[PDB]
């Protein structure tokens, strides 16, 4: 029952700093390195770097130093990734994941086997914001911020909605296509 | 003739039962003196194959400098997570002794003499003993202390040197004095090294390492993070605990001759023998200093993709520090 | 310091049939290769290990195979929860990553009218994944002013659909669409 989890998604604003957590748990936590790797919209993975926990020893990847500081807590099985100075392309998913065998098997340590749920992060000068419902003659859903909505049609009862692009104003848009089409933005309590 | 076994070695010491010193105390329970003449058999055409990231002897030097520390540094107090310790917590003296590695009846030792050997891979002239050169269980991080020196060129040590996750022993070839003193913030303890001679090895290193790399630039800059033990050439000295920034040791400029480093002593520290904080009581009143030689490093090269490769100053496990010195050797069963 | 390049960049199969995936290491020396396995709003899944080793829970249908610079991740028989993106990774280093696809329809268009007016042309359905979308107002084709975005592969039927929004001086409002399951493009207007 080996879990890695982590905390829920985070949005923060340009030239901010952000710490996430990643709880372990089914295994001695000083055992394993957890390394840290993100993935943008789409895009593939990048990594971040690596700790110890037996000692808190790290290495960072050479593409951000000093905009990250990576952490442990033995005490609660905790790890963290904190990334100062952010730019807008940092927004993406985080992933906390350990390699397979014991640093003590000295052996191939970057098979990860175990992955955290991830950590959706969003960097942007844009504050929450709800939707605007127009009707396709779907419905386009436009104007809202930050991710997720979810679109239904009679209420669950009518069973393609599009991924939304985000447009140069910050603000995401997509389309869902008697008909009515049910609109909910969690983030603004929205519900149309 | 012989294949690759384990068993239980034997340590042995010049240790004199007059001695108080800690190192000499143990010792004089757990190793029988020198043999005096050692009868080392070099053997034509033969070659053997070693891997020091693989060798138990090292789980066995592990386990005794362990037993040392049980009884020559017994903390006040001792915290893990499962359990908490408070006892008796006199000072002692202490000074590490060399400790060679013998082997038993049915087993022998099989030592690499060529000058270069990385320490995994076969080796053409190979020897034969009944046990190792004395080794002094010297405990410390980033710089390696008193141990031996490479015979004739600097040696990089390394599992797999593409992989940023395994430590870069390096053997240096010209030691480096460092003098470390606590006189009598009134913690405060200093130490001492020739810029020019560190800076000298700092280059004959940050040359050898371009050598296992393409036309790439080197640098080096202090730890990446870690607990004050990886982040400090810690060390322990006349049983108090050094932890020195060498912030002026790991730089791409490289002071003037005479450069200075802060210490500090700590009576808290994480444990090597175990995960946990012992507390020790406070440092006795003197001057309390060391004169060391600097005979090898221990290192990290930054990952993910870079024009430059870095280094940084890595503490490790200790396993590691045993293994600089564990590296000439393998154990075989006739 | 290592560059991983995997090939094709998108695969597109049937069930049952052999699904071969490369990976091609740049200057590499090294011999370990793990492979992984993602699909969409989850989390990547370690396929194979240390090269040529099944994970733990891993169906018997996969393989690894290679050594030194070119690696190779084999499905004997590709089922419908095995079409998925899939990297490479070495050390710290990660692959670009390859599309697994369900290979097998013309769209159907539909525009839709609206301080702002947002036009929308809907595409439903279609296969394969190249499309085109002009916007034409007044007969003018249009540049810079829209936005377009594409689903997964449908669940039932393995093709896409697209949405794209242009965002009253202007009368005719056109959205031309050339896909090659069309003769000639199709416009749709008002
Ligand atoms: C590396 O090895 C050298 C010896 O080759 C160690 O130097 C030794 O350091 C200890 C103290 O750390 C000295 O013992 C002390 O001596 C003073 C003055 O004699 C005395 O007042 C104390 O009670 C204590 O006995 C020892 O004399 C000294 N030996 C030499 C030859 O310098 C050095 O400490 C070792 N490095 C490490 C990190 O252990
Ligand atoms: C201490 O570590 C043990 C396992 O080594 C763990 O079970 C326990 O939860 C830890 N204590 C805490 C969480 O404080
Ligand atoms: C140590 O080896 C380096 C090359 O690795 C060489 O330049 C230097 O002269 C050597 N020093 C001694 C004292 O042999
Ligand atoms: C070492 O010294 C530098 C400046 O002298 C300081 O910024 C750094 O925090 C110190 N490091 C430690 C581990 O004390």
């Amino acid at each position: 029952q080996v879990q890695l989890v982590q905390s829920g998604a985070e949005v923060k604003k340009p030239g901010a700093s952000v710490k996430v957590s990643c709880k372990a748990s089914g295994y001695t936590f000083t055992g394993y390195y957890m390394h840290w790797v993100r993935q943008a919209p789409g895009q593939g993975l990048e990594w971040m770097g690596w700790i110890n926990p037996n000692s808190g020893g790290t290495n960072y990847a050479q593409k951000f130093q000093g905009r990250v500081t990576m952490t442990r807590d033995t005490s609660i099985s905790t790890a963290y990734m904190e990334l100062s100075r952010l730019r807008s392309d940092d927004t993406a998913v985080y992933y906390c994941a350990r390699g397979k065998y014991c640093t003590a098997r000295d052996y191939y340590n970057w098979d990860f086997q175990h992955w955290g749920q991830g950590t959706l992060v969003t960097v942007s000068s844009a504050s929450t914001k709800g939707p605007s419902v127009f009707p396709l003659a779907g419905c386009l859903v436009k104007d809202y911020f930050p991710e997720p909505v979810t679109v239904s049609w009679n209420s669950g009862a009518l069973t393609h909605t599009f991924p939304a692009v985000l447009q140069s104003s910050g603000l995401y848009s997509l389309s869902s296509v008697t008909y009515i089409c049910n609109v909910n933005h969690k983030p603004s309590n929205t519900k149309v | 003739v012989w294949k690759e076994a384990k068993t239980t070695l034997f340590c042995a010491s010049d240790a004199k039962a007059y001695e108080k010193e800690c190192h000499n105390v143990w010792a004089t329970h757990a190793c029988v003196p020198t043999d005096p003449n050692p009868q080392e058999v070099v053997l034509e055409n033969v070659t053997e194959n070693f891997n020091m990231w693989k060798n138990d002897m090292v789980d066995q030097m592990q386990e005794d400098v362990i037993s040392i520390w049980d009884q020559c540094l017994k903390p006040c107090v001792k915290l893990t997570n499962t359990s908490t310790l408070t006892q008796a917590c006199p000072k002692v003296t202490f000074d590490p002794i060399p400790i060679h590695y013998c082997a038993p009846a049915g087993y022998a030792i099989l030592k690499c003499n060529n000058k270069t050997f990385n320490g995994k891979g076969p080796c053409n002239n190979v020897s034969t003993v009944q046990c190792t050169h004395g080794i002094k269980p010297v405990v410390s991080t980033q710089l390696l202390l008193n141990g031996s020196l490479a015979e004739e060129e600097i040696v990089i040590r390394s599992k797999d040197l593409s992989d940023n996750a395994k430590i870069i022993i390096v053997q240096l070839n010209k030691s480096v004095e460092i003098v470390c003193t606590r006189p009598n913030d009134i913690r405060q303890a200093y130490c001492n090294i020739s810029g020019r001679n560190w800076s000298e090895a700092v280059n004959q290193v940050k040359k050898k390492l371009k050598e296992h790399f393409p036309h790439k630039n080197i640098s080096f800059q202090s730890s990446s993070g870690g607990d004050l033990e990886i982040t400090t050439h810690s060390f322990n000295c006349g049983g108090e605990f050094f932890y020195c920034n060498t912030s002026g040791l790991f730089n791409d400029t490289i002071s003037n001759a005479t450069i200075m480093l802060p210490c500090r002593i700590k009576q808290i520290i994480n444990m090597w023998q175990e995960v946990g904080k012992a507390i020790y009581a406070p440092p006795i009143k003197g001057n309390i200093t060391c004169k060391s030689d600097i005979t090898g490093l221990l290192l990290l090269r930054d990952g993910g993709d870079t024009n430059t490769e870095i280094f940084r100053p890595g503490g490790g496990d200790m396993r590691d520090n045993w293994r600089s010195e564990l590296y000439k050797y393998k154990v075989v069963e006739i | 310091e290592i560059v991983l390049t995997q090939s094709p960049a998108t695969l597109s199969l049937s069930p049952g049939e052999r699904a071969t995936l490369s990976c091609r290491a740049s200057q590499s020396v090294s011999s370990y290769l793990a492979w992984y396995q993602q699909k969409p709003g989850q989390a990547p899944r370690l396929l194979i290990y240390d090269a040529s080793n099944r994970a733990t829970g891993i169906p018997a249908r996969f393989s690894g195979s290679g050594s030194g610079t070119d690696f190779t991740l084999t499905i004997s028989s590709l089922e419908p929860e095995d079409f998925a993106v899939y990297y490479c990774q070495q050390y710290e280093f990660f692959g670009q990553g390859t599309k697994l696809e369900i290979k097998r329809a013309a769209p159907s268009v539909f525009i839709f009218p609206p301080g702002t007016a947002s036009v929308v042309c809907l595409l439903n359905n279609f296969y394969p994944r190249e499309a085109k979308v002009q916007w034409k107002v007044d007969n003018a084709l249009q540049s810079g002013n829209s936005q377009e975005s594409v689903t997964e592969q449908d669940s039932k039927d393995s093709t896409y659909s697209l949405s794209s929004t242009l965002t009253e001086k202007h009368k005719v409002y056109a959205c031309e669409v050339t896909h090659q399951g069309l003769s000639s493009p199709v416009t749709k207007s008002f």
